């Protein structure tokens, strides 16, 4: 009934592969999606249905699942990649969103 | 999750069913052999009538078990929860634009909720001249999530991932692929369905769907969890296209209603119509890999469902309008293919008779052993030597058909079923040689008809020769000649009335 | 290509009052797509409020949203409306109206084509 975005914070240099992991209590008949939101703008969808990639997204965001855990990986930290990443479990009569996971710079 | 099912005591029920089948076959063989010793050419009416009453009793049993099922399904009520998704899978291979657009409009105007109805159309295209089907599919909906793919090859030699994501994520999907027959597109659609839905309806590119058909199939499938597949009443969109069209429509109505309702009374529907059929996705996925490699019929899918241990149903409240061939020898080729599919499977279901009711075994045994006995009786009667025998054989056949049509008229409540008597002539000339050729196989169709006509004419000539061998001036032949003349004039009057009412009901 | 969603109705209201936000869609019909309302409190993450699928009557609300909020859609105006009454202090946030596909099985498609939100201030 609740979700947990494990990292909740990240600070890596450019060209460094990063991984964001999301844990859901139940994943019986629900889909997990990964969105990206920059400050002052609406969130932008990145990867749908756990692993499928949305049209227009650069071929560097990889979505995978390992049961109750869902991982989003960025092979290279491009300059236009530092934002807030949200993990959402979508289902009928119940929709939950993630929190935190802001990628900083160093 | 679903697996193969077996009864509580598989050995006992198996043994009982095989014993029942063997006893029935031996009993039938006994009476025909007993008939030859008990009576000869002396009492043909007794020799035939007994068999006519046998068929009539079988027909009454089927009619009673069909009427009971119809009354039960009409009285029973169950509001639809509308919580189960339905995926309509359609196959395309160079279809006419008008029929395809009518089918697409019917599929888009179903009473089922939009959010619980997915639509997938798979085309044997992969060429530029097949792009009209994709274009028509795109223009028909134009409102929901439309995903079209061209592809460069079927699943058995990446486009596979694109096809799967388009089918499982969007609502309206149009996938073309390399031509591989009607089985390839069905396999591709079923494989791409995955676990997205739980109920999958199968349709062709030439059927018109009623609004409440899908709702009724969902309602009947949701009543019990043991059901795996279900069918509906398939009508004919062109009942007056030709003479064979109206006969095909009448045969479709009689077969569907009587046979499928009787089988649904015991939950043992042998065949589910391809244009109108619904299956469980969970059961379908398990047998999908096995079905493709079999050495894409609707009788094969139903046989797989029955062999999986689950039962199939049929409801008359779900209606659709399909089409039938109108040019001659094409219906004959279709019947030959149907006979081959029936025989190659009478062989499949001979293995798991114990998994369902004894009605399945009884029907299979009688359907397998009757045509041969009828053929043998006809050959024996014609090859006797008296015009009396053949004349009264034809009279008795027409009488049997007449009572069959009368019973159909009483059951339906409409007097148009009396016109089905011409099926006797249809079957006695084309269906039997086609069945024999199909059995021997496992233009071409014109040879069995020619052989049957030649043997029938030879038998008639031999009977006439043997009859004229005896002098008719004797006083023991005047009564026979009078009876033959009266029977012939009665037959002529009956045929004239049949044709007259046919023309009256068709022209008007 | 041209799909967009523009919502208005946000503003400053007295606590315990009423409000009616409305998101209008362009380039597509709301009858063939799901419509959801997402609220993002200042300094916190996105939170789901309600979802509706027109032409079917399927409406859903959050546990803390149910009992005070109503969601509706109008195909003639092609606009989705969200009515709030008896608002509390913890309702000042930015409300987003976003479209999506159907749920089917374990494949959804995500929330695509979001719209820029409007500010709601339930305070005195």
């Amino acid at each position: 009934i609740q979700m947990t975005q494990s990292p909740s914070s990240l600070s890596a240099s450019v060209g460094d592969r990063v991984t964001i992991t999301c844990r859901a209590s139940q994943s019986v008949s629900s889909a997990v999606a990964w969105y990206q939101q920059k400050p002052g703008k609406a969130p932008k969808l990145l990867i749908y249905s756990a692993s499928s990639l949305y049209s227009g997204v650069p071929s560097r965001f990889s979505g995978s699942r390992s049961g109750t855990d869902f991982t989003l990986t960025i092979s290279s930290l491009q300059p236009e990649d530092f934002a807030t990443y949200y993990c959402q479990q979508s289902s009928s009569s119940l929709i939950t969103f993630g929190q935190g996971t802001k990628v900083e710079i160093k | 999750i679903p697996k193969d099912l077996e009864p509580k005591h598989p050995t006992l029920w198996r043994i009982i069913y095989y014993s029942f089948g063997v006893v029935l076959l031996a009993t039938i063989t006994a009476a025909y052999v007993a008939e030859f010793q008990v009576l000869k050419h002396e009492a043909i009416l007794f020799s035939l009538g007994l068999y006519g009453l046998a068929m009539l009793l079988h027909l009454m049993m089927q009619s009673l078990f069909a009427f009971l099922e119809i009354r039960r399904v009409n009285k029973s009520e169950l509001p639809c929860s509308f919580k189960k998704t339905v995926a309509l899978t359609i196959a395309g291979y160079q279809e006419n634009p008008e029929y395809l657009i009518k089918c697409l409009e019917s599929c888009k105007y179903v009473k089922y909720p939009k959010d619980k109805l997915k639509i997938i159309l798979v085309i044997d295209g992969n060429t530029e001249d097949d792009a009209y089907m994709m274009e028509m599919f795109k223009d028909v909906f134009h409102g929901e999530d439309v995903g079209t793919y061209v592809w460069k090859g079927n699943y058995h030699t990446e486009g596979i991932n694109m096809v799967e994501e388009l089918v499982r994520n969007k609502r309206c999907v149009c996938i073309m692929q390399q031509w591989g027959g009607k089985r390839e597109v069905m396999y591709t659609a079923f494989q791409a369905i995955g676990t997205s839905v739980d109920y999958v309806q199968v349709c062709d590119s030439d059927t018109k769907l009623d609004e409440l058909a899908t709702v009724e199939m969902v309602k009947v499938l949701e009543s019990n969890d043991m059901y795996g597949a279900v069918g509906g009443d398939v009508r004919i969109l062109n009942p007056y296209d030709s003479f064979i069209s109206f006969m095909s429509s009448l045969r479709y109505w009689m077969a569907f209603n009587v046979e499928r309702a009787c089988q649904s009374y015991f939950d043992c529907v042998s065949c589910i119509s391809g244009p109108l059929g619904m299956y469980r996705n969970n059961i379908l996925q398990v047998f999908l890999e096995a079905w493709y490699r079999q050495k894409g019929d609707d009788r094969h899918l139903t046989n797989r469902v029955l062999s999986m241990g689950y039962r199939t149903k049929y409801t008359h409240k779900s209606r659709a309008f399909s089409e039938t061939p109108s040019l001659y020898l094409r219906w004959l080729n279709q019947q030959t293919r149907w006979t081959k599919s029936y025989f190659r499977e009478w062989l499949y279901n001979a293995q798991w008779w114990h998994k369902h009711h004894i009605w399945m075994t009884y029907e299979s045994v009688v359907s397998f052993i009757f045509p041969f006995f009828i053929t043998a009786t006809v050959i024996r009667l014609i090859y006797a030597g008296t015009i009396w025998n053949v004349v009264w054989l034809l009279l008795c056949i027409q009488i049997m058909s007449l009572f069959k049509s009368i019973y159909a008229c009483w059951l339906r409540g409409n007097f148009i079923m009396l016109l089905m008597s011409l099926y006797s002539m249809l079957y006695m000339t084309g269906l039997l040689p086609s069945k024999y050729f199909a059995l021997l196989t496992l233009y071409m169709p014109i040879l069995p008809l020619s052989i049957w006509a030649a043997v029938l004419c030879g038998g008639v000539g031999y009977s006439i020769y043997m009859d004229c061998q005896n002098d008719w001036s004797t006083p023991e032949k005047q009564k026979e000649m009078y009876h033959l003349l009266y029977g012939c004039v009665g037959y002529v009057m009956y045929w004239v009335i049949m044709a007259v009412m046919y023309w009256v009901w068709v022209k008007r | 290509s041209e799909v967009q969603l523009v919502e208005s109705g946000g503003g400053l209201v007295q606590p315990g009052g009423s409000l009616r936000l409305s998101c209008a869609a362009s380039g597509f019909n709301v009858s063939s797509y799901y419509i959801h309302w997402v609220r993002q409190a200042p300094g916190k993450g996105l939170e789901w409020v309600a979802s509706i699928s027109s032409s079917s009557g399927s409406t859903s609300y959050a546990d803390s949203v149910k009992g005070r909020f109503t969601i509706s859609a109008d195909t003639s105006k092609n606009t989705a409306y969200l009515q709030m009454n008896s608002l509390r202090a913890e309702d000042t946030a930015v409300y987003y109206c976003a479209r999506s596909g159907y749920y089917w099985g374990p494949y959804f498609g995500g929330f695509d084509y979001w719209g820029q939100g409007t500010l709601v201030t339930v305070s005195s």
